[PDB]
């Protein structure tokens, strides 16, 4: 619970400081260090480890993917927030590139991360490449940081909101828990478990996140989806098989 | 060789091709719109070809290089959507035409950009065919090099913090040069080279090659520049500059001579091309 | 003893949620926020209801028939949104809330609607499981003759056209509400009694029988439009009191309108005796509840 | 046009005529009757009956399901024009209605071999709803005369015809019992010549779409003709040649 998904979020954050060194020219990689770092985790990188070891995979199978997603994650944070809106360390200018090499940067910590020794993770790994390229791309949570923009604060239904927190955060969090499914091993009736999973779980923490705002919160809306999220999980029974189920609290 | 004007044409139609259907209209539009707006402007595909090419030359089909070649093109694109914003170049208009934050906005231009970028990466993942996962995931991380903080973003990067700085000295020139055009040839080069079936040594003759045309492309332009800030002719002159330019030359071309002649024609009508431009 | 409210409950309860799953939001956002925007806003689901229940009768379960019980009350949804509309009632309230077009404009709600009557053929046709394709695509022929111009369509049409006749007799004021909207009550139990595994005498029976509530439904619309608030029905009412429309509580007056509808529910009821009482049970009050609704 | 889709177009009037009948209340079917004859003729009813005649079945079994597709397209047609942007023979409410009851009786004509008209109703149905011709309907109501790309209006098009024309040639080859690469084949083929089809009328609005549009759907189309051969397959061909 506490301990668990805590020590998880430490080894990703563990990982990331042990890839990215700053080192010169300082210009290019102080501010990758820092943005990489300065942008709230997000659940779906946890997803992605907590899936892989559900199904019997070792953590440092899912890490390097665990990593990507963060960075995909944190180049879109920083894109979404500028404008000069408040004050930044770096320029928009820095910001902007940084992001573009911040999405890179996963996908070759993915490829670098084949073991040659290793026969099945190639295939494990190109498919991994795909899922969040695609979650991360146009029809996925792109097409939220898009739509969100037509949220009108407190005139706008609460079906649209879900429709935008479920391609914003849910796509995100469906290729997290898929991906570490996939790279553990699992069969596909798992990795499509764990995907409708995440989606929901995604959604619902989304959901959360625009709270604060337009303040509309049906707990209809959060019980319809936790609830779809749960009725996905039958099949795994134990802890960590119904421990996901803890982020829903 | 012939006609390199008329290989040229055939294999920026064919790419032109790919890339239409590539990245088609779709929900929500305003996005895709965006993309394919500065994705299909036409213009002359070095990147595309120096892939195929590259194919080609290591013995593969233009069929398995496609989806790379239409990745590196995306990736270029996304770069000088990216590059135009206001709060990077601030330009109006590139090739004649609106830039494309003008007719879209800054945001849907900002995230049209980051479209083309994943999706560069999707596309050659899940559409190449006719090689093995590992060729393809190797090359996936051959495209993540040669365009992050190694490649095509730290010249970028470096550039974009280097315009205030009026005194820059040569090695900061080749720097910039080398990481915001070599990076992407590069990296073309051995999409290619790799998805053929080549050689690790055919492979590294091919990254020199691209290399050395990408700086010589940026050592002529400030020849014909000078002959119609810090440029090759302020730092060594002009004199130097073009010795300078027939060595890169020279070398690349050296590059291909084990290769069979045929198949690197193309690529040595190119290097002659960039080398002997009057523009 | 039959508890006719936990009953109602459970099943608008199973209703509803299937509802919801089966028309998400997706691009186009406005078309769809619309058509869930009027689809799950609250209705009764009288209808989806009567097809589960005649399915169930039969010896069916309500799996096999909650498509097509989604598809009827998606059909009966977009029956209203037109109905509303400028050009036809052009009424401001609807299940609780602003109309949809007040809401999204005429051009979405027209639209919402069209897409509501394509989809319910889709979602019976292509989700319907626990019955083979024969029994499917009869169903489908059913659904379409009882909405089409031999069902609601022809009923409505005939009712803005006799909109101004004055000497409107009973055998034009039954054809109006016999096609507006005792035809999708037929075809909403028929559909359920045909994915039931019914026999075509059980099924027969059951046609004659939404028949007789399908008549009452609408004389009870009616009387409602002439005694309760809009608040309480939850729409717009009145405006049957003034315009020249064709209803009961005119040609005949409310009371002996109310007594018609007393008949209609015994002669409903009267139909049902053809099933052992058990399995009428729910039948029968969905019969009464249709009777003696304050909406 | 040409004679051979003319004299096909025909048949399928005399089937909707022969279906269609005015009869008491006149009141319903009269506007029925006109507004199903009132909206143009689709391709995409055309294309269902020679799809099934490419693929060696006959016309005949393919008719029911280009008389749905035309209604379909009919009731579309219908709504899309309340207001009285100019005089209509009927009144806002009654073509209203009307479309509300096309659609019905296209379903019921097919339901009226199950497994492939099962399949069809599914194809139509979809091509007719909001993931279809209706996105079409609804993103058209923005594209502004001389401030639109031909990227948008292309999209549109694809939307408001292509699908539907996709969708025609797709039931065709189902109904005339191809085999599913050739329905994907057809299918295709039908998407591209329809979106030329909606561009060459679109064209008539503002004149800025080039023959590089054009060009592109054709070749797009007659790409998925490949693999066909007989006199059918180039009667097919000159639907976008020519
Ligand atoms: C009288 C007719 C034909 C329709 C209104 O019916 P309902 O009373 O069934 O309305 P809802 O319950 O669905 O809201
Ligand atoms: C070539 C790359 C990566 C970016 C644009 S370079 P630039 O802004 O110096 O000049 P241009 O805008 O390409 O004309
Ligand atoms: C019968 C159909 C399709 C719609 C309603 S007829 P009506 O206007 O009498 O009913 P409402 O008051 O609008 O509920
Ligand atoms: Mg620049
Ligand atoms: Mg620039
Ligand atoms: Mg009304
Ligand atoms: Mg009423």
């Amino acid at each position: 619970m506490q301990p668990y998904w805590a020590a998880i979020e430490a080894d990703i954050e563990r990982y990331l400081k042990k890839s990215i060194t700053i080192r010169p020219p300082e210009t290019v990689f102080g501010p990758m260090h820092h943005l990489t770092f300065a942008a709230p985790a997000t659940a779906a990188s946890t997803l992605c480890l907590a899936a892989c070891e559900l199904v019997g995979g070792d953590r440092s199978q899912a890490m390097a993917a665990a990593a990507a997603i963060h960075l995909v994650h944190a180049a879109a944070y920083v894109h979404e927030h500028l404008p000069p809106a408040i004050q930044h360390k770096y320029g928009p200018n820095v910001e902007l590139l940084t992001g573009d090499g911040i999405v890179p940067f996963g996908f070759e910590l993915l490829a670098g991360s084949v073991d040659p020794a290793r026969t099945d993770d190639p295939d494990r790994i190109l498919r991994v490449i795909i899922e969040i390229s695609r979650a991360g791309g146009p029809e996925g949570m792109i097409s939220g940081l898009h739509r969100e923009e037509e949220i009108v604060d407190g005139n706008t239904s609460l079906d649209f909101i879900e429709y935008v927190c479920k391609k914003k955060y849910g796509e995100m969090h469906a290729c997290g828990a898929a991906c570490g499914a996939i790279l553990g091993g699992a069969a596909e009736e798992e990795i499509q478990k764990l995907r409708n999973f995440g989606l929901y779980q995604g959604t619902l923490r989304g959901m959360m996140e625009m709270k604060n705002s337009h303040q509309l919160i049906d707990e209809n809306i959060i019980g319809k989806l936790k609830e779809l999220a749960l009725e996905e999980l039958g099949g795994f029974h134990g802890k960590n098989a119904e421990l996901m189920s803890s982020l829903v609290a | 060789m012939f006609d390199f004007d008329g290989y040229m044409l055939r294999k920026a139609k064919s790419v032109n091709k790919a890339l239409e259907a590539a990245v088609q209209m779709k929900e929500p539009l305003k996005i895709h719109e965006s993309m394919r707006y500065s994705l299909l402007a036409g213009g002359k595909r070095v990147r595309p070809m120096l892939c195929i090419a590259a194919c080609e030359l290591v013995g593969g089909d233009e069929s398995t290089a496609m989806p790379a070649a239409c990745a590196v093109e995306m990736i270029h694109t996304m770069s000088l959507m990216h590059d135009d914003l206001p709060c990077m170049d601030n330009d109006d208009l590139r090739r004649g035409k609106p830039t494309n934050h003008m007719a879209f906005g800054e945001s849907v231009a900002v995230l049209a950009g980051d479209a083309l970028l994943s999706f560069a990466f999707e596309h050659v993942a899940a559409a190449t065919k006719g090689a093995p996962p590992e060729r393809i995931v190797r090359v996936l991380g051959e495209l993540a090099v040669s365009i992050g903080s190694e490649g095509l973003v730290a010249g970028q990067v470096v550039d974009v913090c280097s315009e205030g700085m009026a005194e820059v000295g040569l090695d900061h020139l080749e720097f910039i040069h080398h990481h915001k055009t070599a990076a992407l040839l590069q990296g073309s080069v051995v999409l290619g080279a790799i998805l053929g079936g080549g050689k690790e040594e055919e492979v590294a003759k091919l990254r020199k090659f691209a290399n050395c045309i990408g700086l010589l492309f940026q050592v002529v332009d400030d020849i014909l520049d000078v002959t119609k800030k810090t440029t090759y002719p302020k730092l060594i002159g002009v004199e130097k500059s073009k010795e300078f330019a027939d060595r890169l030359n020279r070398e690349a071309q050296e590059q291909l001579l084990h290769f069979h002649p045929h198949r690197a024609a193309p690529l040595i009508a190119l290097a002659n091309y960039i080398a002997y431009r009057d523009n």
